[PDB]
């Protein structure tokens, strides 16, 4: 879901 | 493509009551990635409530969200004057995000009729080829209502236009203008512009007209 | 966040418009934007959306094939190109940004659209600019009255009543758009039939496209 890759950059950086 | 259904399109409710509108979603909604917008006329919409029942801070705790899978509700605990307004729902649980069709929230009232008037074109139009008949509709409830013109009693079709005002604030009515346009020329070969009203508030449709 | 888009538009049909939406506060690389239409009248629609950092686009199947979006890091600014335009891509389209979570804008983020722009009105049309024509609507407890503005493009018209200080039982309706692709509104409002004879009603018409500014004695 491209809805979740902010939340995926988010939480590595 | 997740189909969202919000129904009833509208709910007629007071202020102060309860109101609950739901979204319905034609496939289980990932991860309850739904989100309800408020939005009113002229404006940009505003989330209320994001991953079925998150709330942002600023947004009143009057609005609450509950539901998952395919079947999410918006509650609202009490209307206050400007919850009156359209809401949508929107889930972005796949990267096809998709938005239902809305529910207006109105203001419930008693049934009030349309005081109807009707405006032969201006001497300054006519001079200029062109004839438009006004008709209007005043403070009306509900907004359903129709209107047909009749030059010499024949229905017209295809030469009107009409449109509605917002609910207004204070009375909670409706109103509504139509305008039928002839050329100078055609104008000039009837007699008898009618305009026919029909409406839950009358028992029978009204006329207002005019023999140019 | 505040979220600031481009002006207006009108655009003849088949061309190409672009809409910006310059983004300040927050962090504009790493959230995500979207693009949303709602056509006059109608519901809102998601038509696609970028995430800067990575330039991953998405674009609504509906889109695909017509819609370009872009963003440029340096400038934090977005930009929905849309191609071979039809009179039903008349709408205004709104960008908008997830939102985060917690006080501030550097929190995880939400998916859904917290921050929104101002909305682009865009036109579909081959009208040329026109200002309207204004008639009376002279009145027959209560009379109406009004004026009828008539034949203008693009929108939009403003009418006051009496410079403002006439504002209850005004109703200023929504303009239609007649075949010849040219708008026509109307405004009206009730009064005491007693008030006809003493009083003055003069309705103030702006239309800026055209410059037609005309305030209009509407009387018995
Ligand atoms: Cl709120
Ligand atoms: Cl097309």
């Amino acid at each position: 879901n491209w809805f979740d890759i902010t939340n995926w950059l988010w939480y590595i950086k | 493509e997740i189909v969202l259904t919000q129904s009833p399109g509208t709910q007629s409710l007071s202020p102060g009551e309860r109101a609950t509108l739901s979204c319905r979603a034609s496939q289980s909604v990932g991860n309850n990635k739904l989100a309800w917008y408020q939005q009113r006329p002229g404006q940009a919409p505003r989330l209320l409530i994001y991953g079925a029942s998150s709330r942002p801070s600023g947004v009143a705790d009057r609005f609450s969200g509950s539901g998952s899978g395919t079947d999410f509700t918006l509650t609202i605990s009490r209307l206050e004057p400007e919850d009156f307004a359209v809401y949508y729902c929107q889930q972005y649980g796949q990267s096809l995000s998709t938005f239902g069709q809305g529910t207006k929230v109105e203001v419930k009232r008693t049934v009030a009729a349309p005081s109807v008037f009707i405006f032969p074109p201006s001497d300054e139009q006519l001079k200029s080829g062109t004839a438009s008949v006004v008709c209007l509709l005043n403070n009306f409830y509900p907004r359903e209502a129709k209107v047909q013109w009749k030059v010499d009693n024949a229905l017209q079709s295809g030469n009107s236009q009409e449109s509605v005002t917002e609910q207004d604030s204070k009375d909670s009515t409706y109103s509504l203008s139509s305008t039928l346009t002839l050329s100078k020329a055609d104008y000039e070969k009837h007699k008898v512009y009618a305009c026919e009203v029909t409406h839950q508030g009358l028992s029978s449709p009204v006329t207002k007209s005019f023999n140019r | 966040v505040q979220l600031v888009q481009s002006g207006a538009e009108v655009k003849r049909p088949g061309s190409s418009v672009t809409v910006s939406c310059k983004a300040s506060g927050g962090s504009f690389s790493t959230y995500a934007l979207s693009w949303v239409r709602q056509a006059p009248g109608r519901g809102l629609e998601w038509m696609g959306g970028v995430i800067p950092l990575l330039t991953i686009t998405n674009y609504a199947p509906r889109f695909q094939g017509r819609i370009t979006i872009t963003a440029d890091r340096s400038t934090s600014t977005a930009y929905l190109e849309l191609n071979s335009l039809r009179p039903e891509d008349t709408a205004v389209y709104y960008c908008a940004r997830e939102g985060t979570t917690g006080d501030g804008d550097l929190g995880k983020p939400i998916g859904a659209f917290a921050h929104w722009g101002q909305g682009t009105l865009v036109t579909v049309s081959s009208a040329s600019t026109k200002g309207p024509s204004v008639f009376p609507l002279a009145p027959s407890g209560t009379a109406a009255l009004g004026c009828l503005v008539k034949d203008y493009f693009p929108e939009p018209v403003t009418v006051s009543w009496n410079s403002g200080a006439l504002t209850s039982g005004v109703h200023t309706f929504p303009a239609v758009l007649q075949s010849s692709g040219l708008y026509s509104l109307s405004s009206v409002v009730t009064v005491p039939s007693s008030s006809l004879g003493t009083q003055t009603y003069i309705c103030n018409v702006n239309h800026k496209p055209s410059n037609t500014k005309v305030d209009k004695k509407v009387e018995p």
